[PDB]
């Protein structure tokens, strides 16, 4: 499933005050139960990278964010192998759990979709 | 040799990850560490933790399936006893 | 499925051979052989057992030799081609009461007494089942049971109707070792002997098992320790991040 | 443990000493087991039954 | 460079067993693979030694196995090892497969790795079954009869393929002898397939429990994982030892200690425990053709998972709804097995039918629906607009 | 890049069969290798189909082969193909080996390639022999007796290894049954060995008739050599067809149509034609121990050639003395074979002894001496000082 | 992948030979060539040449071995006939 699609559905729900008050609280509870934050990871760190879109995205990511993603991932593997969690004061806070890679992922998907569209354009005389 | 296809894993020195900088690791020889015995007092209450977070995901589905099984079994037993030979002729064919 | 069809569940008797560290009781095997020869052999074969396997288990080399020689087996034809018989030797297999399946049925209302060589392993319940079947014939079938002509009732047998009548009765055998030959004592004996017939490796298998389990247990524990040592450097490894300046 | 440093002195045990020890172990262990086993089943074995027999 | 790197043969060993870069965080669930190789060896070795004393003729097959049990020195150890080993082979395979399901090991770029694994599973089922027929006990004969008849479901030629497979009017002497020849052959095809499995694994490497990349922190296979593999190898042997010496027939069927009889089918037939879930699925469809098609589909549906998993992250580690449903699927599978051991009676038939539904629905409905919902939840829980 | 290059499995096929750079000048002598793979397949396929109808019991083995001959549809085609195929397997192997000898294929950097080939040759001899014993004819029984006794020559334990191998007092029912099990196993070990042979060949590539480098002018395996291989594959099949249908027993022994008899050894024993040269060598040494040692040495001496060839150029193409002596060696080998088919009588025993001497002297004396002389001749024929 | 050992053969584009220069090759499509039939008149007397240079290396060693075989055979025949039973007792044991 593309991130363009995830955003469409997610934004629609986010705007309408009917669903926005019904869902978000459930989603927040879901995110806490997932527990990735206790390992020092941000959700965007969890996205599977073995595909062209994600490789383009990670390539465009500015230097400072890249070094940080690297530290978070290594730190996560080490904690996991020790079968512990990070001390609570090291957990990623909700304010920090920002979709930092998302804008690069969406830009790449649109670029990709356009090319797919243009390579297949029909012509009407 | 013949050219090789691109993968998502390389080898030592060109593994394929992003350029690392700023991270510093430290380690101490296993030879200089306390002989295996300290995995208690400090590493005992900490343990069992990685199952207190999981058992629900295992217990509930287990519970659901155990009761479903026990119910159908006890019903079968009744159907084939004397008391249930009447209901057996009803549900059977 | 109705209880009458499944058959009455055999209970758990305390066999001396039950348990990881227990051997068969060879005295019981010996007695059991006698009960088999004097009672069962009349209708049941024991095709897979060879005379030689009795030596050192339940009888002496001499005793088995005498027993085997009481029977005749086909020998190799003479200098002229005419067939000839011969007494039995240790290499032979214990002979059965019938020459073929048809004669076996003729002598049993049309039923076929199965070979007892593997009987203990060829039935759920094992020893508990065989014993229970032998000592579980009631004098009269439960009320309402329309027992077919020539059949017998036994609750432990599936369907209740069995073609074998009760054959063990008190003191029908004179145990050579003096033991009181009650019906339960005899059932307890043949069954033990029948267990040995099916699992002759029993005693030896359990001895080898004890050695095998001690070594592997030790190896398992030792490997854990070795693994932890070899991993200590990675396990206690520590990281620090210092954001690089632009 | 200074008990180790007296025989091997800060070095690991070599294959030769391992193989040699293995051959010794195999015999000692087998006797220890066969012994304990036969004693545990005293009275049930053929040895024991043969004694109570006279022919 | 080191000799282990330059030598044509040693470099293969070096790249696969010594210097192979492994993700530092893999857990004991990643130890099942080596355990599967070990099982394959134990099956081949004990099998060849018994083949030296085995006769495939229908009049001698059963007795030759008894001959292996009573006369061959250490013969019973060989048979109980081979027999109990087959069971242990499946216990470990299910855990290997379940591990893959849970961590999204079947996902891109390891699809080829997953598909070759499905082929191996099929070949293993076929192998164990053929071996089962070689004992020629009561269960053997009827199993050989049922499985070969499975092909009569094919329209037009079906009954022909069957008389062909039998080599006659029924399961007879041409059947069991060709089954032995075939039982010996297939294990070597599994070995070759296992090599292709490993080749596919080597191009992208192992995944890890976090579901993300391992490229930032790897450690050599040699030392770390060689010694960790040793831990489970010994544990595996301890447990197998307990069954072989102390309870050799607990995982078998008493009916197989009775020679096959063409005229009498046992009053109660319970197939091998690892085939029970499939036996239940077959039994749940009151139509011959549809019955066999649905059973085969129970295996082929594993191929669909890379496409129906709509998630954006690999694995169930950080997914509440997926973990929960994963276990519904696991226990549903065990239930199917329990139903397979029961008689076709009232509460059981309907339970069998519902469990079968649930089994297929997991792959085709639950996973795609749940993964989509989880994708959205992950998004709206952090985006502020 | 092309899919055949990127796919994990197809690239192997591409690098070995399609894009593999071959020296433009190789001749038809380089076609024997593929012919050897073909032979290996024909042996495995026809063998498995016959295994479906074969019984290994000593009381049924001979008759089961007759059953394959008389009752199995197309059975005689299978047996004659398998039997005549073994012979053709050796005819082609000798040519493959002789080709290597003549062109210096055994030289550096292809030593590993040559050594693996020697191992394959040994495994093939062992395989054919075990198969020979499965017929259980008169020749079979005595062959099984002689070859297993070969081990009694070992001091102290020798007679023990023998009673062990037999599984009893003499060649009996435990012998033939283990021989069948073993005959089925070994061909798959040859296959694995053939893969290692190919791996070793791939690192430096094929040599060529000029004995020099091929790096300046190569052409793709695909098209050129695939189609050239087809030419000899068909020629090979035509000739095998002529024996299979028109003269199926010319390469066999009439004594094998007589069931084995423990009490009577045939008045005239002539082993398989491809073993004759070795049989003659054995017979030429009037001592038991030394007799078997010299025979085994007749094979192992092939390992010495990379060291005793003192030449500075690869191959005999441009070498007068070496070509001449190469053929003395070839015809000496044929002679040894002819001696093996004769009775141990007067002119023959001495001829056998001299031929054996010549055989070993080629590797240890003639080649090193001649190659040195040729080196010098090459020098003084051009240097003017 | 892991580093590979140095060999004496590479692959298309880096085969391992010396740098070539000055050599020019020419070829004509098999499609534009005379259908296979011209391998006579022009390619017949030229053939058999690659065996007139070799047959001696094969014939002499063959000849030597054939006469040696024929000699010993004819001698054997004589030894076991009537005429040679006298010489047979001489050379035998
Ligand atoms: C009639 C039905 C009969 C049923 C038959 C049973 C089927 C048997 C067939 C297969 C048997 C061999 C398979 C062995 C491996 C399977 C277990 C596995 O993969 O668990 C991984 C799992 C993952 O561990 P991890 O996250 O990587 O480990 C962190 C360790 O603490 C990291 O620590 P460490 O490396 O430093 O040391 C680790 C640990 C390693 O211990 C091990 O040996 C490895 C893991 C084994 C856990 C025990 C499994 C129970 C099997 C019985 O060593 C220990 O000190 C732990 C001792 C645990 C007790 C084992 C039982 C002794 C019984 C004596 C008899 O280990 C578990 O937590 C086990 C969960 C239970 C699963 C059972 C489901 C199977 C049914
Ligand atoms: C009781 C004892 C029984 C004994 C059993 C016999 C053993 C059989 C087992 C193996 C049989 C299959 C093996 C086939 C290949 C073996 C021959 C070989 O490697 O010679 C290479 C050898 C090298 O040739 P080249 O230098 O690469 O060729 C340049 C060609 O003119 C380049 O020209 P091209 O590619 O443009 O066309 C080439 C040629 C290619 O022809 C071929 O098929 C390939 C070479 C075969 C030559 C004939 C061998 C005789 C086998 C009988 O096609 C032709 O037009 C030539 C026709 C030659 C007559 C073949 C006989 C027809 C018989 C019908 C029955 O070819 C020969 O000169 C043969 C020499 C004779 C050796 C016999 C020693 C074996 C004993
Ligand atoms: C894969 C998931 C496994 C599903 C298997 C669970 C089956 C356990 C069934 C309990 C039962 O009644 O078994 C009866 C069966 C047979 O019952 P049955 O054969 O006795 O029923 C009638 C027959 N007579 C009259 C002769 C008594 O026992 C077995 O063959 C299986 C027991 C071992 C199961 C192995 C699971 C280990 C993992
Ligand atoms: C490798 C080099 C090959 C050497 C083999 C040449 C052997 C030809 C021997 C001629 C001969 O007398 O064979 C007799 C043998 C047997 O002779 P014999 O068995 O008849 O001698 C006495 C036996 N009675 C009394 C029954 C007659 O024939 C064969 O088995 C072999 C013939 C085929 C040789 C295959 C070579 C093809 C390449
Ligand atoms: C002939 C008069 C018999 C004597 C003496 C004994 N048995 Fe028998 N047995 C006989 C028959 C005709 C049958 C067939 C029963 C049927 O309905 O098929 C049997 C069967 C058994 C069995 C198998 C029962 C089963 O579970 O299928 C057993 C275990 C058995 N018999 C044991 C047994 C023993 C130990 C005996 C001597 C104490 C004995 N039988 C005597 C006929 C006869
Ligand atoms: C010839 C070599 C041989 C190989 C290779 C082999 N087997 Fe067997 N197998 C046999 C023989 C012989 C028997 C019959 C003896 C027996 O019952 O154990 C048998 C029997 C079996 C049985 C029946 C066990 C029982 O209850 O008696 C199973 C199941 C089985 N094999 C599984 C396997 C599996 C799974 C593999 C490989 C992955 C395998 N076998 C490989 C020879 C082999
Ligand atoms: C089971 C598979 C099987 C394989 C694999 C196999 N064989 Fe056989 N082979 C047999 C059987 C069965 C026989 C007995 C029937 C017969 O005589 O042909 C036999 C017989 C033989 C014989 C005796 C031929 C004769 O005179 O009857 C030889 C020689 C032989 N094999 C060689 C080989 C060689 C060489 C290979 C492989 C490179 C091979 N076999 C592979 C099954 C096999
Ligand atoms: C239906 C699936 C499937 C089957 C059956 C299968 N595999 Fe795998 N195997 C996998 C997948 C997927 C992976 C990748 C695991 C990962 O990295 O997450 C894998 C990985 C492995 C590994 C790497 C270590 C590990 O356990 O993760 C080994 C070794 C391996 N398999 C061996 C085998 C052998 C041997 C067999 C059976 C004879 C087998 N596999 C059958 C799916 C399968
Ligand atoms: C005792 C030696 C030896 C034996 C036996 C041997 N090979 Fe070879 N093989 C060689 C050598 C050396 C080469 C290299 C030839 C060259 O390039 O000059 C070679 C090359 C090859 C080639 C390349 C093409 C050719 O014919 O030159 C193939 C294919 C091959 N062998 C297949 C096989 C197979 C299949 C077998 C048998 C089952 C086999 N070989 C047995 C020595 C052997
Ligand atoms: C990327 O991740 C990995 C990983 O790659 C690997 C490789 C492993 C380690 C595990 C393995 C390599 C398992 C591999 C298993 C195999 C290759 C098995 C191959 C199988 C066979 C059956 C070989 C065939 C055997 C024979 C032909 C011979 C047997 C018969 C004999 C000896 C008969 C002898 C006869 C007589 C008379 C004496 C990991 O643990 C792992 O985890 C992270
Ligand atoms: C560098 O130089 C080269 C060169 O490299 C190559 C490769 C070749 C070409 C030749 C080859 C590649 C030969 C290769 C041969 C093999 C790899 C053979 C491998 C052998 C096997 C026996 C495979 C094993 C087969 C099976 C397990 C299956 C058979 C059994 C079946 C199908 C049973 C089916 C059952 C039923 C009931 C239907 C050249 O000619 C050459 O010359 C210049
Ligand atoms: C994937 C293949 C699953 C195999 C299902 C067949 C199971 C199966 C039956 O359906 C049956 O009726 C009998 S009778 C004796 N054994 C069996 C058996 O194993």
């Amino acid at each position: 499933q593309s991130f363009t699609s995830i955003a469409r559905i997610g934004d629609y729900i986010l705007k309408s005050p009917v669903l926005s008050k019904l869902c978000v609280p459930v989603a927040n509870q879901f995110i806490n139960l997932a527990g990735y934050k206790k390992l020092g990871l941000k959700f965007d760190d969890l996205i599977a990278e073995e595909n062209p879109i994600m490789q383009t995205a990670l390539r465009r990511l500015p230097e400072d964010e890249s070094y940080a993603r690297a530290y978070r991932i290594i730190r996560a593997h080490q904690t996991e192998l020790t079968h512990h969690l990070l001390p609570r004061n090291e957990w990623i806070k909700a304010q920090e759990d920002v979709p930092y890679l998302l804008p690069y992922i969406l830009e790449a998907e649109a670029a990709a979709k356009e090319k797919d569209e243009l390579d297949n354009i029909e012509v009407s005389k | 040799g013949p050219p090789s296809g691109k993968t998502y894993m390389g080898w030592w020195g060109h593994m394929g990850g992003p350029k690392q900088k700023g991270i510093t690791s430290y380690a101490v020889s296993p030879y200089a560490q306390k002989p295996l015995q300290g995995i208690f007092h400090n590493a005992v209450f900490n343990s069992f933790r990685r199952f207190k977070s999981q058992f629900l995901y295992v217990l509930i589905p287990a519970g659901i399936y155990w009761y479903w099984w026990k119910n159908g079994n006890e019903y079968n037993e009744f159907l084939y006893s004397k008391a249930g030979r009447e209901e057996l002729e009803r549900v059977n064919v | 499925m109705t209880a009458a069809e499944h058959g009455l569940h055999a209970p758990a008797y305390a066999w001396s051979h039950n348990g990881p560290f227990e051997t068969f009781d060879h005295a019981s095997i010996r007695r059991g052989y006698q009960v088999y020869r004097e009672v069962c052999a009349a209708c049941h074969s024991l095709d897979r057992v060879a005379w030689r396997t009795l030596v050192g288990v339940s009888h002496t080399n001499e005793e088995v030799r005498n027993m085997a020689e009481e029977f005749e087996y086909d020998d190799e034809p003479d200098e002229q081609g005419n067939p000839k018989k011969r007494p039995g030797k240790l290499s032979d297999y214990i002979p059965g009461p019938y020459p073929n399946e048809q004669a076996a049925r003729a002598a049993n209302q049309g039923a076929l007494p199965p070979d007892l060589s593997l009987i203990v392993k060829a039935r759920h319940g094992g020893c508990d089942y065989i014993f229970s079947l032998l000592t579980g014939y009631p004098d009269e079938p439960p009320a309402g049971v329309a027992l077919p002509p020539g059949s017998n009732y036994n609750p432990y047998f599936p369907g209740g109707s069995i073609a074998m009548a009760r054959v063990l009765f008190d003191d029908m055998v004179e145990y050579e070792d003096g033991t009181p030959a009650t019906t339960s004592q005899m059932a307890k004996d043949v069954t033990t002997f029948l267990n040995w017939c099916a699992e002759p490796e029993h005693d030896e298998r359990k001895r080898l098992g004890l050695k095998t389990v001690i070594i592997l247990s030790s190896l398992y524990l030792l490997s854990i320790w070795v693994k932890k040592f070899k991993w200590a450097g990675i396990k206690t490894r520590k990281f620090v991040f210092n954001p690089p300046k632009p | 443990s200074s008990l180790y440093k007296t025989f091997f002195k800060r070095n690991a045990v070599f294959v030769g000493t391992i193989f040699a020890g293995a051959f010794v172990f195999q015999t000692v262990f087998d006797t220890a087991i066969t012994s304990w086993y036969e004693n545990h089943n005293k009275g049930k074995l053929w040895k024991d039954v043969k004694a109570r027999i006279a022919a | 460079m080191a000799f282990r790197k330059s030598n044509v043969y040693l470099s293969l060993v070096n790249s696969y067993i010594i210097d192979s870069p492994q993700p530092s965080s893999i857990n004991y669930w990643w130890n099942m693979g080596s355990l599967l190789g070990l099982c394959l060896v134990i099956q081949i070795v004990t099998g060849i030694f018994m083949a030296m004393h085995y006769s495939s003729n229908i009049e001698l097959a059963f007795s030759s196995v008894e001959h292996i049990m009573r006369d061959v020195h250490n013969g019973y150890i060989l048979r109980y090892l081979h027999a109990n080993g087959a069971s242990f082979f499946f216990m470990v395979m299910f855990m290997h497969m379940a591990k893959g399901l849970y961590y999204g090991s079947y996902r891109s770029p390891r699809v080829t790795l997953w598909n070759v694994g499905v082929i191996i599973f099929t070949l293993t089922i076929a192998t164990a079954f053929l071996g089962y027929c070689c004992v020629y006990g009561q269960m053997s004969h009827w199993g050989a009869t049922v499985i070969t008849n499975l092909f009569s479901a094919i329209p037009f030629v079906g009954n022909d393929i069957v008389s062909w497979l039998w080599g006659g009017f029924s399961v007879s002497n041409p059947t069991i002898q060709r089954f032995f020849a075939l039982h010996y052959l297939v294990p070597f095809i599994i070995a070759a397939m296992v090599i292709m499995h490993l080749m596919a694994l080597h191009i992208h490497g192992s995944s890890n429990p976090l579901g993300i990349t391992g490229n930032l922190d790897r450690i050599p296979m040699h030392s770390y994982f060689i010694f960790k593999d040793l831990v489970t190898v010994f544990l595996f042997m301890l447990i197998l030892a307990l069954f072989v010496f102390y309870s050799p027939n607990t995982l078998g069927h008493p009916d197989n200690y009775i020679p096959g009889n063409p005229l009498v089918t046992p009053a109660s037939i319970v197939p091998e425990w690892y085939l029970l879930p499939f036996y239940a699925i077959l039994r749940s469809i009151p139509d011959k053709l549809l019955g066999v098609i649905t059973m085969f589909a129970a295996i082929l549906v594993l191929l669909v998972l890379p496409f129906t998993d709509r998630s954006v992250v690999r694995g169930n580690t950080f997914k509440v709804l997926s973990k929960f449903f994963f276990f519904i699927f696991v226990f549903n599978f065990v239930l199917l097995g329990q139903i397979g051991a029961c008689h076709v009676e009232v509460p059981y038939v309907l339970m069998g039918q519902i469990a079968t539904f649930i089994y297929f629905a997991y792959f085709l409905i639950i996973v795609p629906v749940i993964s989509t919902i989880e994708n959205v939840l992950f998004y709206i829980g952090r985006v502020n607009k």
